[PDB]
């Protein structure tokens, strides 16, 4: 995309998402950050919406091919899930990438930082979901540690409320369930960071109490699923 | 288990 | 897909079905045909599913993209409704390749001919929806010739309730509502379809019957629309 | 104006 402006990247990203084009709105995003400015609040949204969708698509259809394949056990379905496979595994690499060159070593806000950090945790823990061989425990401990270091600066940077902070914890406390096989540790994450929200509702806007207590229902969800 | 739906915005 | 065998390309479009992946699905029916061989009744299935869902997708972007760029009347929206425009236009046309070369011409049975000169016309109607230059009318004419030679087919070689019969009479309407500006052919079509199957339901068995009254319940809701 | 919904199959 290096022959189109920043802005009409811009444009262009949020015009494919109300058409519901993930792949262009992904596409248009990395041409974006390979502009190599720093994302605005708005952008770093943008960019991580659209690369959601493209790979929540890909997991979706490696779960239907790797579920026939179990019942399975010709080389086709095996073939074909290794193709979904590998192009998820694609698409983790490029935004990862994107990440590593540059946004995180450029990004000195906690509301960015945490963001991008939470981000790399999430794709590494995408590339964890179908992880088998030699790396499959590296793969973990690299989404472990992202996470680990967004935690650490959401605690020190933001208020308990931040729905940054409240999603970080929300999807680690899914890491700790689903990928690390520590289901204790990841009730005891959610548990407590919803409480800590809890008390800190009286200090927001009606606005801010939306935004933050219907993600505190996410958390309460996976209690409710989980014990 | 939910992660974040952040598929709209 | 020149290296994979016929029978592993269908076995994967049915596991790009499941998984909803179409442009794979579409990907894997087109290396099918262009193994040369003519198509089955399922065969034919998963090519029409094939590609109606994927420029099904095209189409409805589109019709977001010149809806905003109709309200806005830079050059963004235009370039990239102008985009999903070429992307769309390029599907139809392979789809009318494949029927083309050489579908069409090999197919001798009326269930398979019909078949895919109403496929013919539903891509032509496809390109007439987008179309506005020189060859406009032309597109609608190729749209019309095709459906018309697919009409006088079905009601000299298929009993009114035939599911294709029916379907092709359902998808004509259309073109004749939407495309000709022919509202009063099109409401004539859909009621003397409608009837006339009405009149022939009391030959078929129950699970005719049920594949029946379900285009017909389509054609009925186009009517409740239309007056 | 519905056109058949050929979807799925
Ligand atoms: C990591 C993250 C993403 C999004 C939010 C948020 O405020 N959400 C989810 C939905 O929009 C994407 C409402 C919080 C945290
Ligand atoms: C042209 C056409 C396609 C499909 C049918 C049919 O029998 N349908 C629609 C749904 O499956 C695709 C039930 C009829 C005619
Ligand atoms: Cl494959
Ligand atoms: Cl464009």
């Amino acid at each position: 995309m290096g022959s189109m402006e920043r802005a009409s990247l811009i444009q262009k990203a949020k015009l494919a998402e109300q058409a519901e084009r993930y792949e262009d709105m992904a596409a248009f995003m990395k041409g974006a950050v390979e502009k190599g400015e720093e994302l605005s609040c708005e952008e770093r949204n943008l960019l991580s919406v659209a690369y959601k969708n493209v790979v929540g698509g890909q997991r979706a259809a490696w779960r239907v091919l790797s579920s026939i394949e179990q019942k399975s056990n010709g080389p086709e379905v095996r073939e074909y899930r290794e193709k979904v496979e590998t192009e998820l595994q694609g698409v983790c690499d490029t935004v990862l990438g994107l990440l590593d060159s540059h946004l995180i070593k450029e990004a000195g806000d906690a509301e960015s930082r945490v963001f991008y950090l939470k981000m790399k945790g999430d794709y590494y823990r995408y590339l964890a979901e179908v992880a088998t061989g030699d790396d499959k425990k590296r793969i973990i401990d690299s989404a472990r540690s992202a996470y680990q270091e967004a935690m650490d600066i959401s605690k020190k940077e933001m208020p308990p409320t931040n729905p940054i902070r409240l999603g970080l914890a929300l999807n680690f406390s899914v890491f700790h369930y689903e990928i690390a096989n520590s289901p204790e540790e990841a009730i005891s994450l959610a548990k407590t960071t919803f409480d800590e929200a809890m008390a800190d509702l009286h200090t927001l806007s009606e606005d801010s109490y939306k935004d933050s207590t219907l993600i505190m229902q996410l958390l309460r969800d996976n209690l409710t699923l989980w014990t | 288990a939910g992660s974040i739906p952040g598929r709209r915005s």
